[PDB]
């Protein structure tokens, strides 16, 4: 049984700075024919895995030469000399010598650092066709910001809310390497009908002061 | 050119059965070795099994995690690769990938989602995120549609049948209190194009077979 | 000097290659009979000077020589046979649509060669680090006299009938 151990990520690599990932196997990958069957895969978010470097150091067609391959026996290294916003993803390493079975590594997720970008804030009232179903959902949107750390607070008729909000965030984009956030305040139609002012206060490092986007029910 | 497309995923009760199909086109199929690999939600990659050609008498090999329960087939006359999985378990909930491993080429399919659970399927409800009368921004405007109350998770959203991709955010789904998932997809578009252009989100829930296209418009 | 493969090649290549050659050798004569029977007169009678193994630019193969040498020559043959059968199958579908058995036994022979192509080209790459080979192709039969289109395809399956027995005899 072969295992593939990878050194995890230590910090988000700043744009343009080099990066080093390494796989370390339990047993030697040098086969009898003389070849070392060690690959490197990359999985951009939403995409299936694709092959970057095969047989230690040989690149795949359509892969920039920034990527480098090296290693011998049980130790290998993946080298990127400059980091651009397309390299964000998970990297695996696969062996094919003692096969079957074929084995992968756990994966080294790569993150990128960039300039501080302030988010764009929007807010949507609940759908009038949704109030017929009984529930009212207010959505606040944060578009393209860095760093990922953003604070969202809801104020209904100037009253800080809690318990009835759910939020998710997007992975780092493959072009500008920024994140996007989505909050959702959810109330029943009767409780939503008992107020008027619905707000959304966003606090971010790139914002000199908390920015508010609000609407009034029925406007 | 070369294409691999799987099909057969959906919702299947534990201890059940399922038969996936992977149709290929672009290379010599009667000679290629075909593999299946799955990726569990928030997990890594796990090889499942391979199959060979007629020279090797269609010899199959399986990982011990699935041996005795999964069966790999291939129809060389149709260039189709199969995976008949019986006695399914909740661990098998993963995205199953079709791949061709060869010295000539390395190619992975798009993957299909197999979800193993005992809960019933529910189709989602799509509501338009219509911006209010206060378009506080200039030029840049945001609109979208929210998906609500569905299970399983693999839900697809495409805007204008694919003709709209730049500036689209399809957020990761949240888990609600009732065990249902919620998801909203938004897009940023020029405000001047609001009256001129018409934006439509296309929600497709394969397990429930719920295809819904909702047109987002400013209200009143 | 430089060759690399993503994943390893098939086990027992020389057994697969020889099993591929021996399989082609068996179906060689059946494809010869199927062809000239579909062409009609004057081929099934003057089968000697119209359908013989006289093909001019056909690549060579010497039974002597190293395994690398015998395999690079085999690579040029299988490439030559691929472009010809693809042309001949195009030529025959316009001339003879009635014989759907000749079409299905021409598609079979075409696919066995392409499976043999990976076995031969990898073994060069994985063992001798060949990487790539410069080859030659046959003449195009797109616009030619119908009889020459029939005759050229006849002599090819005759030379192929005789050359495939040589290849199946060697190797091992
Ligand atoms: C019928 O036969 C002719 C020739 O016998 C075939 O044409 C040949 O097709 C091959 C395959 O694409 C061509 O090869 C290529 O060569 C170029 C350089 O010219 C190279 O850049 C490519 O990577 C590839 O190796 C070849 O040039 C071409 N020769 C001629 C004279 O056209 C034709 O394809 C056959 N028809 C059918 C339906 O198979
Ligand atoms: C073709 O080759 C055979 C022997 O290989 C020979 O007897 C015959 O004369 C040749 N045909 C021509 C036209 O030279
Ligand atoms: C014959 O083989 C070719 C190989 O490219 C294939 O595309 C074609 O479908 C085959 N013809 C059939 C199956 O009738
Ligand atoms: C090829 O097939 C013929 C029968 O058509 C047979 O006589 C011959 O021995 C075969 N060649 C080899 C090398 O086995």
């Amino acid at each position: 049984d072969i295992v593939m151990t990878q050194t995890p990520l230590s910090s988000p690599v700043t744009l343009g700075q080099p990066a080093s990932i390494s796989c370390r196997s339990s047993q030697s990958l040098l086969d009898s024919d003389g070849h070392t069957y060690l690959n490197w895969l990359q999985q951009r978010p939403g995409q299936p895995p694709r092959l970057l470097i095969y047989s230690v150091s040989n690149l795949e067609s359509g892969v920039p030469d920034r990527f480098s391959g090296s290693g011998a026996g049980t130790d290998f290294t993946l080298k990127i000399s400059r980091v651009e916003a397309e390299d964000v993803g998970v990297y695996y390493c696969m062996q094919a010598t003692h096969a079957p079975p074929y084995t992968f590594g756990q994966g080294t997720k790569l993150e990128i650092k960039r300039t501080v970008a302030a988010p764009s804030v929007f807010i949507f009232p609940p759908s009038d066709e949704q109030l017929k179903s009984g529930t009212a959902s207010v959505v606040c949107l944060l578009n393209n910001f860095y760093p990922r750390e953003a604070k969202v607070q809801w104020k209904v008729d100037n009253a800080l809310q809690s318990g009835n909000s759910q939020e998710s965030v997007t992975e780092q984009d493959s072009k500008d390497s920024t994140y996007s956030l989505s909050s959702t305040l959810t109330l029943s139609k009767a409780d939503y009908e008992k107020h008027k002012v619905y707000a959304c206060e966003v606090t971010h490092q790139g914002l000199s002061s908390p920015v508010t986007k609000s609407f009034n029910r029925g406007e | 050119q070369v294409q691999l497309q799987e099909s057969g995923g959906g919702l299947v009760k534990p201890g059940g059965s399922l038969r996936l199909s992977c149709a290929a086109s672009g290379f010599t199929f009667s000679h290629a070795w075909m593999h299946w690999v799955r990726q569990a939600p928030g997990k890594g990659l796990e090889w499942v099994g391979q199959i060979k050609a007629k020279s090797d008498d269609y010899a199959t090999y399986y990982a011990e995690s699935v041996k005795g329960r999964f069966t790999i087939s291939r129809d060389d006359s149709k260039n189709t690769l199969y995976l008949q999985m019986n006695s399914l378990k909740t661990e098998d909930t993963a995205v199953y990938y079709c791949t061709c491993w060869e010295w000539d080429l390395d190619f992975w399919g798009q993957g299909t989602m197999v979800t193993v659970s005992s809960a019933s399927t529910k189709g989602p409800s799509v509501f338009p995120l219509a911006p209010s009368s206060k378009s506080t921004s200039g030029g840049t405007a945001a609109l979208g549609c929210l998906v609500k109350d569905y299970f399983p998770e693999p839900v697809t959203v495409s805007w204008n049948s694919g003709a709209l991709t730049s500036g689209v955010h399809t957020f990761p789904a949240v888990l609600q209190s009732s065990g249902l998932y919620s998801l909203s997809s938004v897009v940023t578009v020029p405000s001047s194009s609001l009256g001129t252009q018409t934006y439509i989100c296309n929600v497709n829930h394969k397990p429930s077979n719920t295809k819904v296209d909702k047109k987002v418009e400013p209200k009143s | 000097a430089t060759c690399a493969i993503r994943h390893p090649c098939h086990n027992n290549l020389m057994n697969q290659i020889r099993s591929q050659l021996a399989q082609l050798n068996g179906s060689a004569n059946a494809l010869f009979i199927l062809y000239y029977t579909a062409q009609g007169e004057p081929f099934p009678n003057n089968l000697d000077k119209l359908c013989g193994p006289n093909v001019t630019d056909f690549p060579p193969f010497h039974a002597n020589g190293t395994e690398k040498a015998k395999l690079v020559e085999l690579y040029r043959i299988v490439v030559y046979l691929g472009t010809s059968l693809g042309n001949i199958t195009r030529d025959q579908k316009i001339l003879n649509p009635s014989a759907l058995s000749l079409h299905s036994k021409l598609n079979a022979t075409a696919d066995i060669l392409r499976g043999l192509l990976s076995n031969v080209l990898c073994r060069l790459c994985s063992k001798y680090h060949v990487g790539h080979v410069d080859v030659t192709y046959g003449p195009d039969t797109s616009g030619k006299d119908v009889f020459q289109k029939k005759k050229l395809g006849c002599q090819l399956l005759g030379k192929y009938k005789q050359i495939i027995a040589v290849l199946a005899q060697a190797f091992g």
